[PDB]
């Protein structure tokens, strides 16, 4: 009915997504094997918007699971959950990416790409009223970043009414893994800004300072950072499956944070996370859900927003609760605070409140919020490709590729005007 | 006069009925304090440090 067809690309994109898809299915009550053993039946009326049917009561996932190389969904299907996902979805090359997008872009992705087109139209016209569609990648690989910025490309071309939607993980500013990070990833962005309309920033240096500052535990690991990435996930798709007193759908919240087809980069969080033995200590109601949330330290960006400013705001609420202490929270963190909030729009932020509760918890909520403090995002990663480029350094790999320098410098200059849209929100 | 002790007799079983609903409000109101209180079990956390990459 509201279907959602589910992309993923690259080693972030298929462990990403094993652990999301541990997240949903236990959320809605399917085992190791595939069937439902749940104990309501809220866990089954709207499972299909992410689940099919089979025989014998067994559901299987509108994933699709992309990669360019083999040995990267071998461990996505040694996985708990590995043998849930429908053989077919998988798609893998034989040679690698090599941190390079245009050898993912033009050459090795770009033969990939029609074999994929051909498994997410069979799963599209299978909805019988398809929602949208979602991706997660990472910008600084070479598959999800020059391939996955192709396969947008070729599906809101052809699908140009349904939702787009994306939970990049961006490069992290400060330590990274890899050096040529920065042509992957802003010669993405500017192929980004026009296909999407939804886009958010996870950051993989704003998910260590929670999991070791706030979590307190002792050994993070990419396993307890993917508990981050889709704990958010669900909680923006909450209300599509699970019945509530104010529902909102992935549509209604752009409709109220995106008002200029430029302008949809935000910043996600997610409040209750306490400590294990600092668990007894907390007090825990509702305006400390909405205390919690809105501290810079929890934002899933590496970029504050006390340099910039909210431009709007949303939040949705899970778990049953009083409409009142709600809604006088959200006004009065909105009243305090003049400087952090724009002009020329009086209210900016939207409430959904669904019913049930995620899993181990009774209550909780999410945060997505547009800002013009994820321009200081694109100025620190358009300061450190223009610093390697003028000197021509690794640019051998790139333009030896069938590739023109002159495409350089259009993603140089023209994307930079995005981040010149964005102190324009900073008159009236 | 017989009709003035009916309508005072009308009006104090009105005010029984309503001490009995005041109690019976008493019992929701303490139940409905329960519901906005936050409380995280183990499942939430042992859903941390399961996989080991
Ligand atoms: N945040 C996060 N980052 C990941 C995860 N898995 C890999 N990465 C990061 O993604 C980068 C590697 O991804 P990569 O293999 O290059 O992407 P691909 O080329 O598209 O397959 C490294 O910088 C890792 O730090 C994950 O589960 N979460």
């Amino acid at each position: 009915m509201r279907e959602i067809v589910h992309l993923q690309a690259g080693q972030c994109g298929n462990q990403i997504g094993a652990k999301f898809w541990e997240v949903i299915s236990d959320e809605h009550g399917i085992d190791p094997t595939g069937t439902y053993h749940g104990d309501s039946d809220l866990q089954l009326e709207r499972i299909n918007v992410y689940y099919n049917e089979a025989t014998g009561g067994k559901y299987v996932p509108r994933a699709v699971l992309v990669d360019l190389e083999p040995g990267t969904m071998d461990s996505v299907r040694s996985g708990p959950f590995g043998q849930i996902f429908r053989p077919d979805n998988f798609v893998f090359g034989q040679s690698g990416a090599g941190n390079n997008w245009a050898k993912g872009h033009y050459t090795e992705g770009a033969e990939l790409v029609d074999s994929v087109l051909d498994v997410v139209r069979k799963e599209a016209e299978s909805c019988d009223c398809l929602q949208g569609f979602q991706l997660t990648h990472s910008l600084g690989g070479g598959t999800g970043s020059g391939m996955g910025t192709l396969l947008i490309s070729k599906i809101r071309e052809e699908y140009p009414d349904r939702i787009m939607n994306t939970f990049s993980v961006v490069p992290s500013p400060k330590v990274s893994d890899t050096v040529v990070e920065p042509y992957n990833a802003t010669l993405s962005v500017h192929q980004l800004v026009e296909n999407t309309d939804e886009t958010y920033c996870i950051d993989n240096e704003a998910l260590y300072d929670i999991c070791f500052r706030t979590l307190k535990l002792t050994t993070p690991t990419y396993g307890d950072l993917n508990h981050l990435v889709s704990a958010t996930m669900s909680g923006v798709t909450t209300c599509l499956r699970f019945p509530g007193q104010l529902n909102a759908d992935l549509r209604k919240l752009a409709v109220n944070m995106v008002p200029f087809p430029r302008l949809h980069f935000f910043m996600p969080g997610f409040a209750p996370l306490t400590s294990r033995g600092s668990q007894q200590y907390r007090a825990l109601t509702v305006p400390e859900l909405t205390q919690q949330m809105f501290d810079a330290k929890n934002m899933m960006a590496a970029c504050d927003p006390r340099h910039g400013r909210y431009l709007t705001v949303a939040a949705v609420f899970r778990g049953r609760m009083s409409m009142k202490e709600v809604d006088e929270q959200m006004l009065n963190v909105q009243n305090k605070n003049s400087s952090y909030f724009v002009e020329w729009i009086p209210n900016n932020v939207k409430t959904a409140v669904c019913d049930i509760p995620p899993r181990g918890l009774k209550m909780s909520a999410t945060f997505i919020g547009n800002s013009t403090a994820i321009q200081e995002l694109f100025k620190r990663i358009s300061e450190q490709f223009t610093a390697m480029f003028r000197r021509k350094a690794f640019l051998h790999w790139y333009t030896g590729e069938g590739m023109d320098e002159m495409e350089f410098t259009e993603a140089e200059s023209n994307m930079n005007d995005l981040v010149s849209e964005y102190q324009q929100y900073q008159d009236a | 006069q017989q009709q003035q002790r009916l309508q005072r007799g009308l009006r104090r079983a009105l005010d029984c009925s309503n001490l009995s609903l005041a109690r019976e409000q008493l019992l929701q109101k303490k139940h409905m304090k329960e519901l906005c209180t936050n409380h995280a079990t183990e499942d939430y956390f042992t859903q941390f440090n399961t996989g080991s990459r």
